[PDB]
RNA sequence: UUCAUAAUAACUUUUCGAAUCGCAUGGCCUUGUGCUGGCGAUGGUUCAUUCAAAUUUCUGCCCUAUCAACUUUCGAUGGUAGGAUAGUGGCCUACCAUGGUUUCAACGGGUAACGGGGAAUAAGGGUUCGAUUCCGGAGAGGGAGCCUGAGAAACGGCUACCACAUCCAAGGAAGGCAGCAGGCGCGCAAAUUACCCAAUCCUAAUUCAGGGAGGUAGUGACAAUAAAUAACGAUACAGGGCCCAUUCGGGUCUUGUAAUUGGAAUGAGUACAAUGUAAAUACCUUAACGAGGAACAACUGGAGGGCAAGUCUGGUGCCAGCAGCCG
RNA sequence: UAUCUGGUUGAUCCUGCCAGUAGUCAUAUGCUUGUCUCAAAGAUUAAGCCAUGCAUGUCUAAGUAUAAGCAAUUUAUACAGUGAAACUGCGAAUGGCUCAUUAAAUCAGUUAUCGUUUAUUUGAUAGUUCCUUUACUACAUGGAUAUCUGUGGUAAUUCUAGAG
């Protein structure tokens, strides 16, 4: 027998599972930035939810209180790294006002967009799929990846990637034989 | 372009194993896994040491590629390497030879065969040949 | 169970020793010696893992063999030998010397500690009885029996053994105003000086400890460890002194002391 | 405290107080095998310390009154002395007292009840579960009895009975999987007679030996994490912001639909290697292959309402059937 | 992670339940199933029965060596090397599995042992063993006994009787 290590769930299912506009406005999102399932909102819904238990707990405690500076400004320091919650806002009451597409926008694939690299979202989840780009040196083949303020200057395409320089691939490298060959 | 470059992250030395160990930070582009044998003679060279008492092991390909980290180890003589490392690693490096070992069950068996006889089996195989005589 | 135990499973380990709760099934249990195992720590734990000078278990077997280790002057060549509080363990090679101290979050941190004073160790007086034909003597902390003490040395004390002949050099008598260690519960590792010992006929004697920092607790006197005066430790106290600074503190020096 | 300890008188079918091993074998000269002499290893009485073990104080347990009185001649409550105990103790005996618990639920009955740390569930209060990764307890087919030891009422230790069985030359002998595998049976319900001491440790005279403890692999849709099944052009069929509105209409500005059509990228798989590992898989990396219907083809349920999506086509006609409910 | 909806009626407002809904480190099962990490797993009924194979033996320079075992060479007149077997010592009472019995029982928190045993580990610990000392082995006291050499018995078992 050794010690177990916690495999914990990570989403929770919505009470109504037909709710017509509930419905509509996870398929606007899943259609916006290119989520494979519905499963992606539940998941980005579960992390705000627990932000804003802690939140909310630690706002119904009083003012000056050892806990709440701890982790309140904790709490704000890890998101502002994140980058969801802006810097004029840090305040642990803004904090309650977070919505699930402030999350969605710092997924690695919205990134990969805005920077222009990718000029489609699904072109996002694609090349990132593929083992192209790199945040920072290191492969990301993740579409999510929460990324983050102080290192999203450093993602482009990855070395070994043939958009970074390096030998094409598979088709382009047939068809160079075959030219050559014919 | 391939100019595999080396590198011992956190070493401390260890006379009371008369060794000392490092993390191995192996930096290789456009290439695969670096193939102990030759980063060992590479830390040879490295370190002004012997090919035989330098030994790695525990190494993990980071994610994408071309950065490598292991585990390694330089003794200051490669008798006390020979005295000190686990077996396996001697005969991986060819410095020792894989020992005639029967296979767990076998010598399980062999080994309540021999309790089955109490004292040495010499004179109970000649008294159950003659035994079996008449 | 009929008769003792003999493993030690790795969770059922002490939260100090604070080893990987993954990469193995059992823990060094710490053999019969000087020190509750509870209080104890392992010769290979404090190798393997604190010093990481070994890698696994032959590894610290091998070390301990060819005599290396000396814990308050003696080899003991065993791997689970239970070094505990204040004990003196001496390499040779690296001519290192370590004094096993509680760092304030509670743990056997690894104190580097000069061959000067590791001559001698410094222990608590747990009993004082008279033996056989009359012979006075003394118990202390690590289960050390000493022959013919001071007569006016008290149950509580401390006292200053010499390490090498192992007889008593000299002692510092239980009061007020005494700075102290702690060696128990949540206040482990803290460090400070004895306000008041509210007396409560009946057992478990109390004592207030404020610190150089001016905070104030209370406990309990079995986990109590007088070592020296004020101002004045007769030992070379580990890195921070014990003062145990606040969890916002320990940010704001995380925050402040920070160099990349 | 009659404690630690000391002292006197005595007592013992008189316990211990080294007739034991390794290395180095130095110094003194009383120069001989002479005198002494170091570092250890095993022992060894007692007292401590540690691993503990036994008991032990207070409080806390699920349902049930279609269980209201329960216990004591056979110990039930208490007293004393003795026996036994390692030791307190009706723990047992001898003689006495007649006591102890109970409507604040005693006693009895049930538990498809091992207790707990905890799990699910979640506004707050709670409800249900907890055989199982840790701590305790109990058990080795059901029962009793015991040797050895410091520690067992041990069962991979013995003795006997009961139940179930095995080889048998019919005289006898040998049994204990609720250990790891595996088999029969049971049931809706649960794995390979695999590798190895690499890692965690443990035992021993003790590094080296051993360890189905354990780790590694095999099966494994119990659960849990991230996530492929396409992406972008250039063309034809179209739609919206339109310069106005001679009907136009360029499409002036964009967004889809077409078995048209192009160039890319990439794994899922194979596989030189190397890493990985005790040795191997497998993962990370990576040669060389590996996408056009990219057949490398995603299902499981549903389309009256609850509840998102058809009053389209054919078939059957209160049949077949569907329907958790209304139908 | 403070939410309700369909159904009694010609129609309404209720009480009320049935049904719907979302879980479930709650299993079973059906249909599908490409990847990486991770992992439960004969508990529920039967603590029912088990073939077979393993699951505990251990030697250091340091208890015992005359294996008529190996090494016989640079270390060898008692012995030294290596070392089976056996005696000795120690563990086998740890670990692993299961939840059958058990409802102030276990267990949890908290106490007590001035009410006791404790191999081991660690620290200390003893002149007297003379008994009338003006006759003793202390430069070392005695006998067995395994292993082994040989004779058997039984159909067989970790069955062992006789002799040296
Ligand atoms: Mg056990
Ligand atoms: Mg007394
Ligand atoms: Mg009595
Ligand atoms: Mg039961
Ligand atoms: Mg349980
Ligand atoms: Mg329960
Ligand atoms: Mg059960
Ligand atoms: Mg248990
Ligand atoms: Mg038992
Ligand atoms: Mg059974
Ligand atoms: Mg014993
Ligand atoms: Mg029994
Ligand atoms: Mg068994
Ligand atoms: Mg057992
Ligand atoms: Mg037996
Ligand atoms: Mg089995
Ligand atoms: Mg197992
Ligand atoms: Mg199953
Ligand atoms: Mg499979
Ligand atoms: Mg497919
Ligand atoms: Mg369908
Ligand atoms: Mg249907
Ligand atoms: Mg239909
Ligand atoms: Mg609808
Ligand atoms: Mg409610
Ligand atoms: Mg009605
Ligand atoms: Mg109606
Ligand atoms: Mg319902
Ligand atoms: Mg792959
Ligand atoms: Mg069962
Ligand atoms: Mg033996
Ligand atoms: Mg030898
Ligand atoms: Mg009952």
């Amino acid at each position: 027998p050794r010690a177990p290590r916690t495999y914990s769930k990570t989403y929770s299912t919505p009470k109504r599972p037909y709710e017509s506009a509930r419905l509509d406005a996870e398929l606007k999102l899943a259609g916006e930035y290119g989520l494979k399932n519905k499963r992606e909102i539940y998941r980005i819904s579960f992390q705000l939810s627990k932000i804003r238990r802690a939140a909310r707990d630690l706002l119904t405690r009083d003012e000056k209180d050892p806990k709440r500076l701890f982790e309140g400004n904790a709490l704000i320091r890890r998101l502002v790294r994140i980058g969801v919650l802006s810097e004029d806002k840090k305040k642990l009451d803004y904090v309650l006002a977070l919505k699930v597409e402030d999350f969605l926008e710092r997924r690695l694939q919205t990134q990969v967009y805005k920077l222009g690299l990718a000029k489609s979202v699904h072109h996002a989840r694609v090349l990132i799929s593929q083992r192209h780009i790199a945040v920072g040196k290191q492969i990301v083949n993740i579409p999510s990846f929460m990324v983050r303020l102080e290192s999203e200057k450093h993602i482009d395409f990855a070395r070994t990637s043939p958009f970074g320089g390096a030998r094409p691939g598979r088709v382009a490298r047939k068809r160079a034989a075959a030219a050559g060959g014919e | 372009s391939d100019a595999i470059t080396i590198r011992t992250r956190k070493v401390i030395s260890n006379p009371l194993l008369a060794r000392k160990q490092f993390v191995v930070d192996v930096l290789h582009p456009n290439r695969a896994n670096v193939s102990k044998d030759e980063l060992r003679e590479k830390l040879a060279e490295a370190y002004k040491a012997e090919k035989d008492a330098v030994s790695v092991f525990g190494f993990r390909t980071q994610y994408g590629g071309g950065k490598s980290t292991g585990f390694g180890l330089v003794y200051n003589s490669v008798a006390d390497a020979k005295k000190f490392e686990p077996a396996y690693r001697l005969v991986r490096y060819g410095l020792a030879e894989k020992v005639e070992k029967a296979s767990r069950q076998q010598r399980k068996q062999r080994k309540n065969r021999g309790k089955k006889i109490f004292g040495t089996g010499k004179s109970i195989a000649k008294k159950a040949a003659r035994r079996n005589a008449d | 169970a009929r008769g003792p135990k003999k493993h030690l499973k790795r969770l059922a380990a002490p939260h100090h020793w604070m080893l990987d709760k993954l990469s193995g099934c059992y823990a060094p249990r710490p053999s019969a010696g000087p020190h509750k195992l509870r209080e104890s720590l392992p010769l290979i734990v404090f190798l393997r893992n604190r010093l990481k000078y070994a890698l696994n278990g032959r590894e610290v077997k091998a070390i301990l063999m060819q005599r290396h280790v000396k814990v308050d002057g003696k080899v003991r060549t065993d791997t689970t030998f239970p070094a505990g509080f204040m004990d003196v363990i001496t390499l040779e090679a690296t001519n290192e010397n370590f004094r096993l101290v509680y760092d304030v979050k509670g743990r056997f941190a690894v104190h580097r500690i000069t061959d000067e004073e590791a001559s001698y160790k410094l222990a608590k007086v747990k009993k004082v009885q008279l033996g056989k034909k009359g012979i006075p003597y003394v118990v202390t902390h690590d289960g050390r029996t000493i022959r013919y003490p001071d007569p006016n040395i008290k149950v509580n004390d401390t006292v200053k053994v010499d390490l090498a002949t192992g007889t008593i050099t000299d002692f510092i008598k239980f009061d007020t105003g005494k700075l102290v260690y702690v060696t128990g519960g949540r206040n482990l590792g803290r460090v400070g000086t004895i306000v008041h010992r509210e007396r409560h006929e009946g057992g478990f004697d109390l004592v207030h400890i404020k610190d150089s920092l001016e905070n104030t607790f209370v406990t309990r006197l079995n986990n109590v460890f007088v070592i020296g005066e004020p101002g004045r430790p007769w030992i070379s106290l580990p890195k921070g002194k014990g003062i145990k600074l606040t969890i916002s503190e320990e940010r704001d020096r995380r925050r402040a002391q920070h160099g990349l």
